[PDB]
């Protein structure tokens, strides 16, 4: 069976350095010719390098965004394929693949399941967690909504739970947005009875593993 | 480079019905009577997955309702019919020559009928006030299609580049999406002004919603 695996990805500052790696297997690598593509916080596909064979002269190629700071090479001994990144910028965040072939004509192709690499000034910090308290205006109909504002937390990714996760029925926690200042936000909502708001406790329970923080907050009407 | 014009951005698409995805070359693809364009489908998380490789061939295992078609700069993904699992991402990829280069990408949703948002507004916790800044969340829950105008107003000021909205994904059983917008001022800009309103339109309300709060007002 064949696999890719890359490795190699991680936090980095601008201006700064990582080297990504991919390893192949169950395949005649040195027969292949290997890209580096990657896939923006937005989810789209760029290629970023290629790299061909020995009889090729070990032809190398490179995205205009990223020629003269990355650098693809090969070890056929090893069936391996690396990127040297240097001089890093946040446009460089994103998941990096590595695969083959791409190029040319061919009835099948081979994927890695990525490496992830997030370019930023930013130090890793826990979010504060601020409630978004039901309104004391009625609704309509009898159903509140209240939830958590995640705010100003790095790197990617935090989870959210409610009550312990013994409420899960009508949550929405919204994707992060990466906010001006570099750190990111998201809310966390869910709809509830409004007969319950004076019974029922309401508390979201917001993990964030870069920091190793938990942070519970109980939501009540102000 | 052979830049690849992908359409449309978003299609929904009621399953059991065919899901039309296209690609435009700024140049040919192709070389001898092989058009060298290929799509990929990539679910959440996981690597794209190729479906159709050289225009027109199903790549092996990959289900009979893909089929692949066009030649030149002019190219089509067909699905049909379409099954709830092939809500992802989709996108055209052009192989005949370095820099390879790829479509913008299709996400490719289920569609169903109107619903319409349900509105609610929030306003900054007296806890995030004191530390300079404020946040005013307006959220639309549960609603289709996923087109809404959402407009904030101080003080009947319509804002502008300083509010950030955030959609779920598809729900996996009603097929609805929830929306938020997060308006963000400093502390003082927030208590310079008295009434804060977001007003949203959206197909399944007869008249667009305002919902609005008077600043600190319980």
């Amino acid at each position: 069976e064949v696999k890719l695996e890359e490795s190699g990805g991680g936090l980095v500052q601008p201006g700064g350095s990582m080297k990504l790696s991919c390893v192949a297997s169950g395949i005649t690598f040195s027969n292949s010719w290997m890209s580096w593509v990657r896939q923006s916080p937005e989810k789209g596909l760029e290629w970023v390098a290629e790299i061909r064979l020995k009889a090729q002269n070990y032809a190398t190629h490179y995205a205009a965004s990223v020629k003269g700071r990355f650098t693809i090479s090969r070890d056929d001994s090893k069936s391996s394929v690396y990127l040297q990144m240097n001089n890093l910028r946040p446009e460089d965040t994103g998941i990096y693949y590595c695969t083959t072939p791409l190029g040319g004509y061919f009835d099948m192709d081979y994927w890695g399941q990525g490496t992830s690499l997030t370019v930023s000034s930013a130090s890793t910090k826990g979010p504060s967690v601020f409630p978004l308290a039901p309104s004391s205006k009625s609704t309509s109909g009898g159903t509140a909504a209240l939830g958590c504002l995640v705010k100003d937390y790095f790197p990617e990714p935090v989870t959210v739970s409610w009550n312990s996760g013994a409420l899960t029925s009508g949550v929405h926690t919204f994707p992060a947005v990466l906010q001006s200042s570099g750190l990111y936000s998201l809310s966390s909502v869910v709809t509830v009875p409004s007969s319950s708001l004076g019974t029922q406790t309401y508390i979201c329970n917001v993990n964030h593993k870069p920091s190793n923080t938990k942070v519970d907050k109980r939501v009540e009407p102000k | 480079d052979i830049v690849l014009t992908q359409s449309p951005a978003s299609l929904a698409v009621s399953l059991g019905q065919r899901a039309t995805i296209s690609c435009r070359a700024s140049e040919s693809v192709d070389i001898y009577g092989i058009s060298f364009m290929n799509w990929f489908q990539q679910r959440p998380g996981q690597p794209p997955k190729l479906l159709i490789y050289a225009a027109s061939n199903r790549g092996s295992g990959v289900p009979a309702r893909f089929s692949g078609s066009g030649s030149g700069t002019d190219f089509s993904l067909n699905i049909h019919p379409m099954e709830e699992d092939d809500t992802a991402m989709y996108f055209c990829q052009q192989s005949k020559e370095v820099p390879w280069t790829f479509g913008g990408g299709t996400k490719l949703e289920i569609k169903r009928t109107v619903a319409a948002p349900s509105v609610f507004i929030f306003p900054p916790s007296d806890e995030q006030l004191k530390s300079g800044t404020a946040s005013v969340v307006c959220l639309l829950n549960n609603f289709y299609p996923r087109e809404a105008k959402v407009q904030w107003k101080v003080d009947n000021a319509l804002q502008s580049g300083n509010s950030q909205e955030s959609v779920t994904e598809q729900d996996s059983k009603d097929s609805t999406y929830s929306l938020s917008s997060t308006l963000t001022l400093s502390k003082a800009d927030y208590e310079k002004h008295k009434v804060y309103a977001c007003e949203v339109t959206h197909q399944g309300l007869s008249s667009p919603v305002t919902k609005s709060f008077n600043r600190g007002e319980c």
